[PDB]
């Protein structure tokens, strides 16, 4: 790809010079988890137990 | 009682008593029961994000 796509090669080279976002300071390392979805919705389920 | 003064001759003396106490700790066994899905039935309840009904 890099032999045929100069723009891809240049992005790969210069992506390092971009700085990190400042949102990372607002969260702990355990509070961030990536998901695989570009557009749409994703449901999550939380399970609870109780003594009867 | 109060201690006795040792003057002249005497043989009736105040006494120091002793006692023993036994402390007992009771331990009790308790149990709970909960329902769940059988192992072999999980594949029929697996969903995209979770497993269960």
């Amino acid at each position: 790809l890099f032999d045929e796509n100069y723009y891809a090669k240049a992005v790969a080279n210069i992506i390092g010079e971009v700085k990190d976002p400042i949102m990372y300071k607002w969260f702990s390392p355990d509070q961030i988890e990536d998901v695989d979805l570009q557009m749409g919705y994703q449901k999550t389920v939380k399970w609870d137990a109780f003594l009867n | 009682a109060n201690p006795t003064t040792i003057a002249n001759e005497v043989n009736t003396i105040s006494t120091i008593g002793f006692s023993s106490e036994v402390v007992r700790l009771n331990y009790l066994k308790l149990q709970y029961k909960f329902r769940h899905l059988k192992q072999t039935s999980e594949k029929f309840y697996t969903s995209d994000s979770y497993i269960g009904d």
